């Protein structure tokens, strides 16, 4: 325990002492990048024709990366 | 013309004719047998191309979609990362803070630390507290594309480290018409080059263990003279940012090693404990009360909790998933040695004609 | 008749000829049978090797697939709860708030309140606005292994409950003046409490739910300042001005207008526009009558806008699952063809035989 | 005796051998209808295989194939009802800033050209949508199992395209320090003041803040800027009766206060230490200077530009091979079968002829 | 660049001038509303019969919506 | 309606009375703690045989629990 408290009557406030500071003073800033690992879409009849489960999931994703290119 | 002979020839009618009828029946056999295999041979006709234009092209499609939701399965596993981040960005316009673990792993934020213009001593105490440096960074997206996302990690600087920080509580006082103080400074302290830090906004300090770290963008420089400012209000080297009151209030301020209370008036005040109840009452002044004896206080009906209440365990139990998978086999040995036998009956089955011709005689 | 006698005897020396003719194509006969037979049995054998060898293992390694998936997904359902959280300390670096309803289920919350050390008063209130309850809470990280995972909920107690609050607005005076104590008062023990970071107050329908960590306690003549400023039993906390000036507060219930100096306000109505000019002087303007409050060129709402409706239409996701059914009934009709014709194959035979006469 | 019983006799010796010849090719018939029995019995174990035990487990797993899709499907055709579940779900019911799942570009854009404002303000909304996505919130109002309903609420401009402007301050030396930091925005032939940094947010050359929490001041608070004493305002201001140095950051450089026995410089990230400071305050500009140096505690004037970080990913591959049936050549050996009892009943028909 | 900053040595203090303000001083809202796409769970034997995937994905989202309906 | 509101000319100012308060002084701790459904994974053949889901999921878990041990 570094951490203690001291009372002052006189002035009705107590103080705690015994901290180390870490003021901020500045930003290191880094660009960090990731690729996709896309999905080759393999083209053949299924098991339900009205089901194309990788195209909705690209479809989605496009989406999703659309939204946010308008932020900007 | 006649005699015995003529029997004898009646006789050759006899055996011949019935020889004849024999042979008649025979091939009947032979007429019946011819129709058999050919209903089993289309009946074997109609079982493959049940197999071939009924159950394979089943067998294929469900081959297919097997594949399909692999790879969708796959896509969201080898993509569990770049997804959690457009989610992040998504839910937050694009700026988020803190800066999540799917944002930057363990081991890259150790890397980026050790790459920092800062000393070793900042580089160790950063590494330590990787919490608190997530919770002061932000994360901005910068470049986005169908098959790349980009995004800028800002990470906070130090300035200094390691100088004596303190935190301040105040309560009010009282003459005993009456006037009353209350210090309207509170908030952290922490050294800087020969003067003293002060941040009043609660928001802008983190506390971990015996470590502070605070943001120096809305802060206060003051002289060291401020601390007199603990012992005696009117010091003559610093005048002491104060509020005042001209008549009689009663209060308690909860300290993170304890609690102050100011019990003035006709105002009934007790710190009491969790296994004897009530262990003091305050009279007319300024006490103060060690979170280690007392648990709560009491301020005419308020009540004030010294100490975090411990309360009910909850616990959630989960069971292991089992997944059933039950092989299909088939009696292929069995099958075989029927077939074989059925092969050993058509090979005798030739050597009773071979047999036969040799009789009439076809040598082979 | 001497030679009628060898009229016969000439049929058949001759008969016995065309007979051995006749069985020696019936032997051809049955060596061709012999031969589709050898055939077809092939084509049978290979028709299962390719079921044992081909197909059957392809219907396995599916069967495995499915398994594999099926176990996958469900431990994403059996786990929701589990995998929610994580995402929850995982963005947020291990402490949240407020308290989600997947860090905390209502059931468990309000089994927790009813285990609180406070009054059935307070119990009965938290029971109610859960929804505060939640935002005031923090969520903290505390043991997390592969198999378990545990965190400390850290939910609010209340000190005192049921006293009168009122939330204080101001708009300049006019030398100018303006009270520089805004925000919410509650009565505290014999004394008020004032809370001037509106972070800290939380407030629902007529309730509200403050932290007394950061407060100033205050003497209950701060309300004298309502009605006089120079109030000789309570210096009010006040900022001034040597110059004219004009502005407007949104109240709760209303809006303050400041309107002083050459600057022109007006209260205007959704339904007749303009409905009141104001002069040199302070105003109040009740949110019934009066929709936004001009100063200057500057345009104050006392009543959020009304705006359009979105609705984003779903449609029901069918699943088309297609039995494969065999012909099963059919089929053995004609395999009990084919054993009948065998049976009378043999029939026909034993019938020979017994003009042998060979009997069996 | 008039026929020659040789020729009789002799036609029997033949007989006897043609009757053996016959019995050999009876028993030659019954191998092969045993053969065939056998045969049949295993075509038919053969069909139920196949209906018995492959067809219900291919039956099966055409059923759990729907079954999952289905479930997939089900997350994707729900991506955003899903997702907004979650985001109420993990801050009980009230979220800000308004997400992209709670509301689309499209959607915003939409209830934007409907908001009661000019042109002039729609269009400043239209180009930030972030700032404006941070500045609402998004209130859960009705939710049931089939429907999910919430309100939105964005802000309303009253005021636009009016000069602001950010004010920071030093120390200066007794000794003084102005109090009055934060934001200023033109109101109505007033200042607006904005002390919380947290209320204003700020893109480009614009500025977004929220009149709620705002001091309303004469415009004559800005000859404090240049004499504090001016009599025309009196100045917020908090004194010190001693030497106090420290540096404050702004936007486009950094202030530093120098006095007493304090050494501050001013770096730079090509030539070092460029300037030291003597007694009172100078004003430092971000494209000279990169770090300033208060006693021990040193300031970055300017980002400090990092370490790039990088993380690949590979294309993932799906491998389905399908299975195919040798249709053609077996169609060939049945129809080789089929030719052969053809012939078989040729040779029998032919022997039936020779026969009467 | 609009954005410049003058700095008073006389008070010891910067300021940055040309900004373009934006005041918020009311709310606008409106009602979204969006529909589920439900799914009708066909019924027959699986693979597995322990595994009632569709089931138990109703059941997580009508949960979900049943902790939200208790927030009122 | 309980909440109404007074405005007081003589001091620019509006007062808005009559709510009921609930002021926090105090913390209650409950500690909460949740058992993983853990698969068990079968091993065997499957169709793809560079496809391990199973262990690919457990990775991916086992990392994300990981990354929190290393906050603290």
């Amino acid at each position: 325990q570094n951490i203690t408290e001291e009372f002052y009557q006189s002035t009705c406030s107590a103080v705690s002492k015994g901290y180390l500071s870490a003021l901020r003073t500045g930003w290191y800033t880094s660009v960090i990048t990731i690729e996709l690992s896309n999905i080759k879409e393999n083209k053949c009849n299924g098991t339900d024709a009205k089901v194309k489960l990788i195209k909705q999931e690209l479809d989605k994703y496009k989406n999703a990366v659309t939204e946010l290119q308008l932020l900007m | 013309a006649s005699g015995v002979a003529v029997s004898k020839v009646l006789h050759l009618e006899g055996e011949v004719n019935k020889i004849k009828s024999a042979l008649l029946s025979t091939n009947k056999a032979v007429v019946s047998l011819s129709n058999g295999v050919s209903v089993l041979t289309s009946k074997v006709l109609d079982l493959k191309n049940y197999i071939d234009k009924q159950l394979l092209p089943i067998v294929n499609k469900q081959s297919c979609s097997i594949s399909n939701i692999e790879t969708v399965i796959e896509f969201q596993q080898k993509n569990n990362r770049l997804l959690e981040i457009t989610r992040e960005f998504s839910v937050n316009a694009g700026v988020t803070t803190p800066v999540s673990t799917y944002m930057l792993t363990n081991s890259e934020l150790l890397s980026l630390i050790n790459d920092m213009p800062i000393t070793n001593d900042q580089k160790k105490l950063m590494s330590n507290n990787v919490q608190i440096v997530r919770q002061q960074s932000y994360s901005i997206m910068s470049i986005i594309k169908e098959e790349v996302l980009a995004y800028v990690v800002q990470l906070p600087l130090y300035g200094v480290i390691d100088t004596p920080c303190w935190k301040l509580h105040t309560s009010p006082l009282c003459t005993t018409s009456n006037i009353c103080l209350t210090r309207t400074d509170r908030g952290w302290y922490c050294d800087n080059a020969g003067s003293v830090s002060f941040f009043p906004q609660a928001e802008t300090c983190k506390v971990q263990s015996n470590r502070v770290f605070c943001d120096t963008m809305n802060s206060l420089t003051l002289p060291s003279e401020v601390n007199l400012c603990n012992v005696d209000i009117f010091n003559p080297k610093y005048d002491c940012k104060i509020m005042t009151s001209k008549t009689d209030v009663s209060s308690s301020v909860i300290t993170s090693l304890g609690a102050i209370v100011s019990c003035y008036g006709k105002t009934k005040c007790t710190a009491s404990n969790k296994n004897r109840g009530i262990i003091k009452t305050f009279s007319n002044g300024c006490d103060y009360v060690s979170n280690k004896g007392v648990d709560t206080v009491s301020v005419g009906n308020t009540l004030y909790y010294v100490n975090k209440q411990e309360g009910k365990s909850l616990y959630v139990k989960g069971e292991p998933i089992i997944n059933f998978y039950d092989p299909l086999v088939f009696p292929s040995d069995e099958f075989d040695a029927s077939i074989s036998q059925v092969n050993e009956k058509i090979n005798q089955s030739l050597a009773f004609i071979r047999k036969s011709d040799e009789l009439l005689g076809l040598e082979v």
